[PDB]
């Protein structure tokens, strides 16, 4: 399911902005 | 129209304190400081306690020499000098700010029920009704802001602060800008980038709509549409032309979805000639009240649990780290504005 491959991913903790 | 009468009210105020900034108004011996809630690569958020009036706050710490590493001194600048002018009940509240040798500091009022990030995270998802409820406030505040030629740029339920009326505040302006024109930079959060800032295009406040698409469907979904490990793969799929719904979101939900992850500026909604109207008129949005919940009279999903003034129970646990102020001024010219 989308929920478990999300939650399986790096992506599911504070998301740091980007620049440059 | 009322909105727009409210709107240039607004905005005369506004222009008063943009034209003519605050600054200096406190001293950081007017603290105590209590206990980190955050941390980033130029600076920290602490929770502090004004002595003078018992009142505790979150004081932002910049470290001026970060700032100039990392080429964001303009940015720091439009941060303080946007949220010491606006004045709307989304938006944080910036009681003090002023500067030492070696720092920055913004002193925020306090809002204890944490980022809207942890409840989603923990909680896994929220009703459409209760999506529909902080997507409301963040309709209201974009508008507010947009209306000042304010681009705010880093939407993402971790900026959202979720008060003890269970209302929002949206924290964090370090990208902000006033701009009438178009603009380059790319900044703002993988997940939540519009395809012209990937595509490195000039961009307007559509980025802000194609943001609110993104947090409206992770708010009802509990995950955003465009994600994977690495950011150079998010770009891809954001610029693909593709969105999956998940099958509980009712069918008014993708549709204003569809509008607001428009690839295509003249297709976007919040982006056409009618503006802001097209969402907030959206079949999605027709039990919303906007008067009511300007008002804050709406009773909220959700109100965060209060253990008492000063708690940080919402907030993660960080190491300490020693607040040490240089003996020597630095980088004075560069933020001599702030
Ligand atoms: C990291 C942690 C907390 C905050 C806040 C905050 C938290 C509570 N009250 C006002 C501001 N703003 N920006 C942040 C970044």
């Amino acid at each position: 399911t989308t929920y478990a491959d999300f939650i399986a991913s790096g992506r599911t903790g504070r998301r740091n902005a980007i620049h440059d | 129209e009322s909105v727009k009468e409210f709107l240039a009210k607004a905005k005369e105020d506004f222009l008063k304190k943009w034209e003519n900034p605050a600054q200096n108004t406190a001293h950081l011996d007017q603290f105590e400081r209590i206990k980190t809630l955050g941390t980033g690569s130029f600076g920290r958020v602490m929770l502090v306690k004004h002595m003078e009036t018992g009142n505790h706050y979150a004081m932002k710490i910049l470290d001026k020499q970060k700032v100039v590493k990392l080429k964001q001194i303009e940015h720091t600048l439009n941060e303080k000098r946007i949220l010491q002018a606006v004045n709307f009940p989304f938006l944080v509240k910036l009681e003090f700010s002023f500067k030492d040798n070696s720092n920055l500091y913004m002193v925020m009022e306090y809002v204890p029920g944490g980022e809207m990030f942890s409840h989603l995270r923990r909680i896994g998802r929220f009703s459409e009704p209760h999506a529909r409820f902080y997507a409301a406030q963040i309709v209201l505040t974009f508008e507010y802001l947009h209306s000042l030629d304010l681009i705010y740029r880093d939407l993402k339920p971790e900026n959202l602060l979720i008060d003890q009326q269970g209302y929002i505040q949206v924290t964090d302006f370090g990208f902000a800008k006033r701009v009438k024109g178009r603009t380059w930079t790319l900044c703002g959060t993988p997940e939540y980038l519009a395809p012209e800032i990937i595509l490195s295009k000039g961009y307007n406040k559509a980025v802000d709509w194609w943001a609110l698409g993104v947090l409206i469907y992770e708010m009802a979904a509990g995950y955003p549409p465009f994600f994977a490990d690495q950011p150079i793969q998010i770009y891809e799929k954001i610029v693909s032309g593709k969105v999956r719904f998940p099958s509980h979101f009712s069918s008014d939900l993708k549709d204003l979805l569809r509008n607001l992850l428009q690839v295509d500026l003249t297709k976007r909604f919040g982006n056409l000639k009618d503006g802001v109207n097209d969402i907030k008129n959206h079949k999605w949005f027709a039990t919303t009240d906007w008067i009511a919940i300007y008002q804050r009279k709406v009773e909220a999903p959700f109100i965060p649990k209060f253990k008492g003034p000063g708690d940080t129970s919402n907030f993660d646990d960080y190491e300490e780290e020693e607040i040490r102020v240089s003996i020597n001024e630095k980088c004075g010219k560069e933020f001599s504005e702030f």
